[PDB]
C-alpha cells in the first residue's frame, strides 16, 4: 500500500497521521525530523592574509650605471638613484666621488603566521537539502536519511520513502562568502585579478604554499636623503587587517530561520522553513485486518478543561464499550488539535484520559478510536504564561482563529442586512409586477 | 553597566546569547486581555492586540455593510411605495384600508 | 504561577479557595490570618510626673 502526506518542516515536533484500507484496520503513523542539514556546493578562488614586506640588501655600483629587470614575484618595485655616497660603519663604502649609483628593490609575500590566521574566499551556489527523520509505523520504528529532491529514495529495511521538493528553495548564503578561523561571513570580495590597495583581497594565492602569488599594495620608494645606507619606502595599510577591524558580526548569529551554521563541510544544520511532501509505502506485515481487530461501540468523548497554548493544555475524558480487548489507534482528524497519546489499551467498560494542544480559541473537532468517529464541543481559554520555551505544535489556519461568538456576532450582523436587501428586492418585484399588469 | 533591555518576540521565536553562555530560545504565545467568549466589548479588545490591522477593517466592513443595507432597502421600498399611489385626489376611497394602514 | 485572592481581615476564620491549571489536577488553598499587629510611628516630646 502507498500513502502520501505533507509534513511541516520544523525539527523536533511530530506529525500525526493515519492509514486505512478496505477490509483492514487503521494504523498509526507519526514521523518527525531529527536533523536537517543544508549543504551547498562550494568553489574556492583564493586564500588571503596579512602581507609581509621583504626588502633585500640594496645593491650599490661604484663609478658606473645600473638598470633593473622585471621579476615575477608579488608587487615587485625597482628604482635606481644617481649620485649617492653611502656609509656603513667603516665609512666611504664607494671609491667614487658622487657619480656612482644604487639599486632599491622591494616586494611582498606571506607572513609566517598565515598558516593559522588566513581567510578563504569562496563562491557558493545550488544548496541541496538532506533530512534525517524518524518513521514510526505499527509499533515499529526505523531511522533513515534521504535527499529531498523528488526522485531519490533512501530506504531502511523494506521501507521506501520519496521526499518531494521543498516549496521555498533557498540558502542563507549569498553568491560570495568568506571564511576565517571557522567563522562564515557574507561579503563581496574582489575577483581573482582585481586588487585594490588597502582593502580586502590584497594578497592572493590559489594555495597558501604556492609560489606565483599576485599582489598590488603600492610599494613606492623614496630618494635616500641621509648619508647612511638604507632604503626608504612607504606602503598602504594592510587591507586584511583594516577589513578584520570592520568585519561585522558573523553569519552564525545573523542568519534567518534558526539556522546553525558550521564550517568544516560548510553545512547549515537545522533550518526550520516550509513544508516537504513525503510518499511512503507500508509493508503488509503491519496491516492487521478487521476480522481479528477489536471493534468498538458506544463512544462519546467530552472535555473537562481547555487552554490554547504550545504546551498540552486540554484534557478530555472518554467512554467506550468494546466487545474485545486489544490496542486501538487514537487520533483527532482536525488540523488544529495534535493529540499526544498515540495508542491505548482498551477494556470492556473502561475510560481513557487524553492530552492535546490547540491554538484555536474553541475546540470543535472529532476524535477517533479504532475506526469510528465521535464528536464533542469545548470552550478554550487564553493562557497566562505568555513566554514559554517550547514551540507551537500547530498552526492557526486563519479561519478557526475566531470563536463561536465572535464569528456569530458579525455573521448575524451582515446576514440580517443581506436578508433585508433580499426581502426589499422581492417586495419590489411583487409590487411592480402586480401594478404593471394593472 | 547594569541595564534593562526591552525586546519583542512574536509567534516565530527569538534567541539571545549573553556573553559566553549558550543560546536561549524563547517563543511567545498570546495572552491578550479580554475574553473571546464573553459577549460584550471585551471580545474585540482581545482581537485588537492580536492583529490590529484586521479587526479595524472587518469592523468597518460590517458597519459599512449594515449602513448600505439599511439605506438601499429603505430607498428601494420607498420608491416601490411611491410607485403604488395610483388612487390620488381622494375622490374615490382607498381600495384596501388594511393595506393603507400597512403603508401609510 | 501566582493566584490572586482577597482574604478578609478577621483573625482565625479561614477563607478556602482552590486553584486550577489546564492539564493539572485542582489544588486546594486555605488562607487564614491568626494574629495581626498595628504599629505606628512614635515621636517622644517629654516626660512629666
Ligand atoms: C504491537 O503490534 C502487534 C501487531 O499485531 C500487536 O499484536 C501487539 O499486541 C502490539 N504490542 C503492543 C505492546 O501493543
Amino acid at each position: 500500500f502507498e500513502h502520501a502526506t505533507t509534513v511541516p518542516n520544523v525539527p523536533g515536533i511530530p506529525y500525526k497521521a493515519l492509514v486505512e484500507r478496505a477490509g483492514y484496520a487503521p494504523l498509526n503513523l507519526e514521523i518527525t525530523v531529527v536533523s536537517s542539514e543544508l549543504t551547498p556546493s562550494t568553489n574556492k578562488e583564493y586564500v588571503t592574509c596579512k602581507f609581509h614586506t621583504v626588502i633585500p640588501s640594496p645593491q650599490v655600483k661604484c663609478c658606473g650605471s645600473l638598470e633593473c629587470k622585471a621579476s615575477s614575484k608579488a608587487d615587485y618595485t625597482c628604482r635606481v638613484f644617481g649620485g649617492v655616497y653611502p656609509f656603513m660603519w667603516g665609512g666611504a663604502q664607494c671609491f667614487c666621488d658622487s657619480e656612482n649609483t644604487q639599486l632599491s628593490e622591494a616586494y611582498v609575500e606571506f607572513a609566517p603566521d598565515c598558516t593559522i590566521d588566513h581567510a578563504v574566499a569562496l563562491k557558493v551556489h545550488t544548496a541541496a537539502l538532506k533530512v534525517g527523520l524518524r518513521i514510526v509505523y505499527g509499533n515499529t520504528t526505523a531511522h533513515l536519511d534521504t535527499f529531498v529532491n523528488g526522485v531519490t529514495p533512501g530506504s531502511s529495511r523494506d521501507l521506501k520513502v520519496i521526499a518531494g521538493p521543498i516549496s521555498a528553495a533557498f540558502s542563507p548564503f549569498d553568491h560570495k562568502v568568506v571564511i576565517r578561523k571557522g567563522l562564515v561571513y557574507n561579503y563581496d570580495f574582489p575577483e581573482y585579478g582585481a586588487m585594490k590597495p588597502g582593502a580586502f583581497g590584497d594578497i592572493q594565492a590559489s594555495s597558501l604554499d604556492a609560489t606565483d602569488i599576485v599582489a598590488r599594495t603600492d610599494i613606492r620608494l623614496l630618494k635616500p636623503s641621509v648619508k647612511n645606507i638604507h632604503v626608504p619606502y612607504t606602503q598602504a595599510v594592510s587591507g586584511y587587517e583594516m577589513w578584520k577591524n570592520n568585519s561585522g558580526r558573523p553569519l552564525q548569529e545573523t542568519a534567518p530561520f534558526g539556522c546553525k551554521i558550521e564550517v568544516e563541510p560548510l553545512r547549515a544544520s537545522n533550518c526550520a522553513y516550509g513544508h516537504i511532501p513525503i510518499s511512503i509505502d507500508i509493508p503488509d506485515a503491519a496491516f492487521v485486518r478487521s476480522s481479528e481487530s477489536p471493534t468498538i461501540l458506544e463512544v462519546s468523548c467530552t472535555v473537562a478543561d481547555c487552554i490554547y497554548s504550545a504546551d498540552f493544555g486540554g484534557s478530555l475524558t472518554l467512554q467506550y464499550k468494546a466487545d474485545r480487548e486489544g490496542h486501538c489507534p487514537v487520533h483527532s482528524h482536525s488540523t488544529t488539535a495534535v493529540l499526544k497519546e498515540a495508542t491505548t489499551h482498551v477494556t470492556a467498560v473502561g475510560s481513557i484520559t487524553l492530552h492535546f494542544s490547540t491554538s484555536s480559541p474553541q475546540a470543535n473537532f472529532i476524535v477517533s478510536l479504532c475506526g469510528k468517529k465521535s464528536t464533542c464541543n469545548a470552550e478554550c481559554k487564553p493562557p497566562a504564561d505568555h513566554i514559554i520555551g517550547e514551540p507551537h505544535k500547530v498552526d492557526q489556519e486563519f479561519q478557526a482563529a475566531v470563536s463561536k461568538t465572535s464569528w456569530n456576532w458579525l455573521l448575524a450582523l451582515f446576514g440580517g442586512a443581506s436578508s433585508l436587501i433580499v426581502v426589499g428586492l422581492i417586495v419590489l418585484v411583487c409590487s411592480s409586477m402586480l401594478i404593471n399588469t394593472r | 553597566g547594569s541595564t534593562s533591555r526591552n525586546f519583542s518576540v512574536g509567534r516565530e521565536g527569538l534567541e539571545y546569547v549573553w556573553g559566553n553562555h549558550e543560546p536561549v530560545r524563547v517563543w511567545a504565545q498570546e495572552s491578550a486581555p479580554g475574553d473571546p467568549h464573553g459577549w460584550p466589548h471585551e471580545i474585540i479588545i482581545h482581537y485588537y492586540h492580536r492583529h490590529p490591522v484586521y479587526t479595524v477593517i472587518v469592523l468597518c466592513g460590517v458597519a459599512l455593510a449594515i449602513l448600505v443595507g439599511t439605506a438601499s432597502s429603505a430607498a428601494c421600498i420607498a420608491k416601490a411605495r411611491r410607485d403604488c399611489l395610483t388612487p390620488y385626489a381622494l375622490a374615490p376611497n382607498a381600495t384596501v384600508p388594511t393595506a393603507l394602514a400597512v403603508l401609510c
